[PDB]
């Protein structure tokens, strides 16, 4: 009926994370290469997602337990929860006036559209979209959507993995915190939970879709000499 | 190796 | 007493490649990650020598024979020479003026200092200048500009090189169209063939004392994300 | 391997 310490401080110290890691006025967008409306749209939303992945690498090093796991099982965490982990925190660029991510002027106001120009089609491109509608409709608080990337980031199911057995148990923590606090702090949520936990099993399949596109995409030298180190080592398969 | 996702790892 | 056909026509295959490969209004420096005066221009450096190899292997796509050797000698080649090749062509930027490569606003003028916020000193980033200098008080022809570039390129003495023999013809018979040239079209160049030979070698030492400085930088992780997988493959040893 | 010198070297 009431929160304990050890979550509370969980809560707090996930919620300091994403915050240290997350600008909402996108101001570091400029240091990326210039977006272009052949793959035009590719050089900066390579920078995007790269940026990201350093940001994502940053707010799991303060996910509490993490830092205890083997280098490698970061590693492998990180690597296949990663494409995931960026579609959770965009959803906070989303806009459900116009479909899109805006981060910016004109200029990083991403639609639809311009991820085409990145190499994706329409076909794969739409249940991201309606992945990021049901989730902004959730009107999640800042401590259920800080804990889902939390709790998506502890998936014992990822290939590569080795102590699925302690992942699991974390996981399972976080998931206790986001249910008591759906259920004491946050009133008309009964369902949510649920609601969420279906969320992720949506991001294993647009999980799924990204790498087959990123493959053949990052097959062709043209292209992934377009891509950043970064992004060519953490989607890459050299484990 | 994962050279770059290493030395993120701290 | 006169230029023969075939030493014309490859005159004018290489003038025309230079053209078509390089740009005097340095337009496409925008679509680079922009300049920042920690290592702060290392993003733009990256991508402006990174963006100069695309270029100069243009440019050696059409040097006369080059298509000619196999696949593998082609890429030892440019691997070797590609540094230098790059300082060449970037003396067209260079201004004596401000001992700085002007392309652009302040934004794009690069000085000797821009340079060390790309992990170089100046110790080394001395002779650069000492060479920029003498190089351009040559006042070269566009015609031995361009030969030389394609001298440089087919230097034999490369590590990597298989068929030295043929390279080494293909050099002769560029050096030769350079010394006729220079004899009946450049009215006072006496001393200078011997004067643009000598700057080969100091190429030499420059590439030399590059490659010490990038395997540095190119070592530490947290540098080379910064680099582009083309660099990171021309300068790289995986050969 | 030289992926990418490969490609551009046509
Ligand atoms: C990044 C962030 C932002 C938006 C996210 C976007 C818009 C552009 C395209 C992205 C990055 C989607 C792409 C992945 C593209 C990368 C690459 C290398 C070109 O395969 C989609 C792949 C998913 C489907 C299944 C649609 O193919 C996933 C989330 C989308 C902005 C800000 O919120 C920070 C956040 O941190
Ligand atoms: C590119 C071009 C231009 C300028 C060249 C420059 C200025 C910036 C720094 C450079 C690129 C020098 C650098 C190499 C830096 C790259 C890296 C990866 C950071 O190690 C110097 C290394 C040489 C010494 C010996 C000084 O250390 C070589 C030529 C210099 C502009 C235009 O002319 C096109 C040309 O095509």
């Amino acid at each position: 009926h009431m929160l304990s310490d050890e979550q509370m401080q969980i809560i707090n110290s996930l919620v300091e994370a994403h915050h240290k890691t997350y600008d909402d006025s996108y101001s570091d967008f400029v240091r990326f290469r210039p977006p272009v409306r052949r793959l035009s749209m590719l050089p900066h939303l390579a920078d995007l997602v790269s940026y990201s992945i350093q940001k994502v690498i940053g707010f799991a090093k303060m996910i509490p337990g993490f830092r205890d796991l083997t280098a490698e099982d970061q590693i492998a965490l990180l690597k296949s929860s990663a494409i995931e982990i960026i579609m959770l925190r965009s959803n906070q660029s989303f806009s459900l006036e116009d479909m899109s991510w805006s981060c910016g002027g004109p200029d990083f106001k991403y639609c639809i559209n311009d991820v085409t120009k990145a190499g994706h089609t329409l076909e794969l491109l739409e249940p991201l979209v309606k992945f990021q509608v049901g989730l902004k409709k959730l009107k999640l608080h800042e401590e259920e959507h800080v804990l889902l990337m939390a709790i998506c980031l502890l998936s014992p199911d990822r290939p590569g993995v080795q102590d699925h057995v302690r992942i699991e148990a974390l996981q399972d923590r976080l998931c206790d915190v986001l249910q008591a606090y759906i259920r004491i702090q946050h009133p008309g949520g009964r369902l949510l939970y649920a609601k969420m936990i279906q969320k992720l099993a949506d991001l294993r399949s647009l999980n799924e879709e990204h790498s087959k596109q990123y493959r053949s995409l990052s097959f062709q030298p043209e292209h992934s000499m377009q891509l950043t180190p970064l992004v060519l080592e953490v989607f890459g398969s050299e484990v | 190796r994962h050279k770059i996702l290493h030395r993120l790892l701290q």
